RNA sequence: UUUAAUAAAAAAAGUAUAUUUUUUUUUUUUUUAU
RNA sequence: GGAGGUCAACAUCAAGAACUGUGGGCCUUUGCCUAUAGAACUUAUAACGAACAUGGUUCUUGCCUUUUACCAGAAC
C-alpha cells in the first residue's frame, strides 16, 4: 500500500487514503494530498528526516565545539542559535516523528551549556539555572534558543521496530532543579503545509487584486497588502523590492548559491533561500518575548544578577549602545599569538561578574570554601574568572 | 489568579512540540471541573494568535475530549459561547 | 517498571532517563439426501428394534422377520411417500 | 485507571582566523494669462 | 593443679561434597581395590567477616583540549 522516497533531505511515504481501512487524525508530520479536481483528500504522505541529514546536524555540533576553544561564551550561543535556526527553518515539518534527531538534540544543547560550564572550570547544576543560558543577551545572558526541552516519545523499541505503535510513553528530555517551562522554537516557526495553503490564496488574492486595479486603473495600493504583506511563498513584501529592476535579470541563482560549497571555506547554513529573490520565510521575535515570561520575568532574572549592587534606578538603563572600548583598539594591533587569544577572555570576566550570585551561590553540592587575600569573600570552590 | 493562570497554560501549550505531549502535560495537571471551560478558551484564544492554523491544536484538543465527559462538556459549551 | 520501554542507562544520554505513562493515550437436492436418509434411517431402526426384541429374552427366523419387516415398511413408505 | 528522577572537582600543559536571520515601499494627478 | 588474659609463637581454613591414619592384596614407589580407627573450625537462597573497602592489566563505554584525577560494566 505505501509508496515512499526520499528527495532532498526528506523522507516521504505516501499512502492513500483507500487503503487505511481506519483514518485517524495526525499532527503536523502528515501532509493530506488533494484531488484538486474535486477538491477532496486523497491520501496521505507522513514525512520523517533523512539520516544522512541528521548526521550532518550532528557533525556541525561537533565541528563549533572543535573550531571554538578559545572562544567567548557568547560567540559560542550565537554559533549554536545559527545552527538550530537552519536546522528547525528548513525541515519544518518532519522535526516531529524522528526520534534519534530529538536525541542528538538534546544531547547537542547539553554539550554548548557543558562548554559554557567547563569555560568556568565548573559543571555542577545547581550554579547554572536556566537563567543564564536563556535569557536574552540584552539583560546580559548568552542568548540561546531552546530545543530540548520537550519531552521524547519512547515507546517499546521490540514493537517500534514492526507496528508503528503511537506514542504511549513520555521521557525525560532536559530539565533542572527548578521547574521553568522554556519554550521551544518549533512552535514559533510556520509549519510548510500551512504556508504553502496560505500562499495559495494570497497570490490568488492577489491575482485578482492586480487584475481589477489593471481594470479601472487605479494603479496600486500598498494600504491594501498590508495584513498580507508577510505571508505567501515568495514573500508579497519582495513584490516592491527596493531594487527589482536589476534583480530581474538574475536567473539560475538557487544553484548558483547551492554550488558554493565547492569554491568557498567558509560555508552557510542557509543555502536554500536567498533573501532578495524569496523574503523572510521566519521569524523568531516572539521567542525572546515568551522566554521572560518563562522564566518569569525582569524581577526574577534580575535577582539572580549583580544588578542590586550596581545601583542603577531602573533595569531600563542596561539597555545602550554599547563601545567595547579596549580590546576594539587592541584587536587591531600587532599582537602575538598567545597574546590574542588572552584577549578573548576579557568579554568571559564581564558575563562572569554579572550572574556572580548565581555562580558563587550558597547552597553548593560540594566544595571547600576559601577566602580572598585583602576582602572578606568566601567562593565555594575554585572558578579562575571569577 | 486569572491572568498568572492563562500564563500557566500558555507556557504548557507553547512548549511541547507535539499535540500529545500538550495533552499529556495539561491532562497531568488535573485542572477542577469549573476551570475546564477556561482552559478551553486559553486553548482556543492561542491558537488564534498565530499566522494560521495548524492541527497541533486540534490534536490537543482530541486527546482531551476522548479523556472525559467533562472536557466533551466543556468543547460542547465553548462553540456556543464562540 | 521497566516494561520494554525506557533508555538503557542515564549514562550517556544527557538526560535523567524519568520515563512516565502518557495520559493522552488511553483511547436443495441435499436437503432432500438427508430427509430421504432420515426416514430410510427411521425404517431401519424399527427393524433393529426387531431384532433386539427377538434375540433379548432362530437366527434365521429373525432375520427373515426383520427383512419382512423391511420389505413391509418399504412398501409402506412407498404408499406413504406417494 | 496507575509507578521509574543523570550530573556535581583539583593540579599541569594548551587554544589561532571570518562566520551571519535582525526594522515598509516611498511610489502623489497643480501649470499665469485666450 | 583451677579460672582467666583486647599476651606471643607455630600449624590450618574453600574442595571428585571435598579429610587423615592403619592392615591386606595387585601393579612396580605413585597408583587401584578391600577391611578398620578418628575428623576441631567454615559451608547449600553456599562460606571464614548475617560486615564490606581500595590498587594493577586488558576489553567495552561516559565526561571531551592532553596526562594525572575521573564516569561504570566485564574478565583475570
Ligand atoms: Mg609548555
Ligand atoms: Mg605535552
Amino acid at each position: 500500500p505505501n509508496l515512499l522516497f526520499s528527495m532532498c533531505g526528506f523522507e516521504v511515504r505516501i499512502l492513500p487514503r483507500q487503503r487505511m481501512e481506519e483514518v485517524v487524525s495526525n499532527d503536523e508530520g502528515v501532509w493530506d494530498l488533494v484531488d484538486e479536481r474535486t477538491k477532496q483528500r486523497t491520501a496521505k504522505a507522513y514525512l520523517k528526516v533523512s539520516e544522512e541529514e541528521i548526521k550532518k546536524f550532528d557533525s556541525r555540533i561537533r565541528g563549533i565545539l572543535m573550531a571554538s576553544g578559545s572562544t567567548t561564551f557568547t560567540k559560542v550561543a550565537a554559533k549554536w542559535n545559527t545552527s538550530l535556526i537552519s536546522l528547525f527553518t528548513y525541515f519544518r515539518e518532519a522535526i516531529v516523528a524522528t526520534e534519534p534527531l530529538l536525541d542528538i538534540l538534546v544531547k547537542g544543547e547539553t554539550r554548548i551549556q557543558n562548554r559554557v560550564k567547563l569555560g568556568l572550570n565548573s559543571k555542577m547544576p545547581t550554579r547554572f539555572p536556566p537563567a543564564v543560558f536563556y535569557t536574552p543577551k540584552e539583560l546580559g545572558g548568552l542568548g540561546m534558543i531552546s530545543a530540548s526541552h520537550i519531552l521524547i516519545p519512547a515507546s517499546d523499541l521490540s514493537w517500534s521496530k514492526q507496528t508503528d505503535t503511537g506514542i504511549t510513553h513520555f521521557r525525560a528530555g532536559m530539565t533542572h532543579e527548578d521547574e521553568k517551562l522554556i519554550p521551544t522554537i518549533f512552535r514559533y516557526i510556520t509549519t510548510w503545509e500551512n504556508e504553502f495553503l496560505d500562499s495559495q490564496r494570497v497570490w490568488a488574492e492577489y491575482a485578482t487584486k492586480r487584475q481589477e486595479a489593471i481594470q479601472q486603473n487605479r494603479r496600486l495600493a500598498f494600504e491594501e497588502l498590508e495584513g498580507s504583506w508577510d505571508r505567501g511563498i515568495p514573500r508579497i513584501s519582495t513584490l516592491f523590492q527596493r531594487d527589482r529592476h536589476t534583480l530581474a535579470y538574475d536567473r539560475g541563482h538557487r544553484i548558483r548559491r547551492e554550488f558554493k560549497q565547492y569554491s568557498l571555506e567558509r560555508n552557510s547554513p542557509f543555502w536554500w533561500t536567498n533573501s532578495h529573490h524569496d523574503g523572510k520565510l521566519w521569524n523568531l521575535n516572539a521567542y525572546r518575548t515568551d522566554v521572560i515570561q518563562a522564566l518569569g520575568g525582569i524581577e526574577t532574572i534580575l535577582e539572580h544578577t549583580l544588578f542590586k549592587g550596581t545601583g542603577f534606578n531602573s533595569w531600563e538603563g542596561l539597555f545602550w549602545e554599547k563601545a567595547s572600548g579596549f580590546e576594539d583598539s587592541m584587536q587591531f594591533k600587532k599582537l602575538t599569538h598567545a597574546q590574542r587569544t588572552g584577549l578573548s577572555q576579557i568579554p568571559n570576566r564581564r558575563f562572569t561578574l554579572w550572574w556572580s550570585p548565581t555562580i558563587n551561590r550558597a547552597n553548593v553540592y560540594v566544595g571547600f570554601l576559601v577566602q580572598l587575600d585583602l576582602t572578606g569573600i568566601f567562593l565555594h570552590g575554585k572558578i579562575p574568572t571569577l | 489568579n486569572d491572568v498568572e493562570f492563562k500564563k500557566k497554560i500558555y507556557l504548557v501549550l507553547k512548549s511541547s512540540l507535539s499535540g500529545d505531549e500538550a495533552a499529556h502535560k495539561l491532562l497531568k495537571l488535573k485542572i477542577a471541573n469549573n476551570l475546564k471551560k477556561s482552559v478551553v478558551d486559553i486553548i482556543i484564544k492561542s491558537s488564534l494568535q498565530e499566522s494560521t492554523f495548524s492541527k497541533f491544536y486540534s490534536i490537543l484538543s482530541e486527546r482531551m475530549i476522548t479523556f472525559h465527559r467533562s472536557w466533551q462538556t466543556a468543547y460542547n459549551e465553548t462553540f456556543e459561547q464562540n | 517498571s521497566y516494561n520494554g520501554i525506557g533508555l538503557k542507562s542515564a549514562k550517556g544520554s544527557s538526560t535523567s532517563g524519568h520515563v512516565q505513562r502518557s495520559l493522552a493515550s488511553n483511547n436443495l437436492a441435499v436437503q432432500k439426501q438427508i430427509e430421504t436418509h432420515m426416514e430410510k434411517r427411521e425404517i431401519e431402526v424399527q427393524v433393529s428394534e426387531l431384532r433386539d426384541r427377538l434375540e433379548e429374552e432362530s437366527e434365521e427366523q429373525i432375520d427373515k422377520k426383520c427383512e419382512a419387516l423391511r420389505a413391509k415398511l418399504t412398501n409402506e413408505w412407498q404408499e406413504q411417500q406417494r
